[PDB]
């Protein structure tokens, strides 16, 4: 309704809403550590990139 | 409206409000404001014996919630 500003009011109206829907699942895009497998033909990567 | 079903009748209407009454208060117990904004003050019924006029006796009357 409207706030007269004669009384210090409650904003009253009612609106409920409802649901959580997931809305997204984020890939967290950072560089991970590195391990040493001691392998030739292994290989890691700095910086952004992905094999083909 | 006939003597004895005028006291008995006054006896209805004054519980059902009395029972009004008390349906309002356990409705609003916990509500915050009234319309303006003004605390919900808890009401009663005030019941009063009827037939002012003879016999000191007869009916009950609500009157001043």
């Amino acid at each position: 309704g409207a706030q007269s500003s004669e009384q210090t009011t409650l904003p009253s109206g009612l609106q409920i809403g409802t649901g959580v829907r997931p809305v997204a699942t984020e890939r967290l895009h950072s560089q991970g550590n590195l391990s040493q497998t001691n392998n030739s033909k292994d290989v890691a990567i700095k910086g952004q990139g992905f094999f083909q | 409206l006939l003597n004895i079903f005028d006291i008995a009748g006054s006896a209805l209407a004054a519980q059902s409000k009395r029972l009004n009454v008390a349906a309002s208060n356990l409705a609003n117990a916990d509500s915050v404001t009234g319309p303006d904004g003004q605390p919900y003050r808890a009401k009663q019924v005030v019941f009063q014996v009827d037939a002012a006029p003879g016999q000191a006796t007869g009916g009950v009357k609500v009157a001043s919630v």
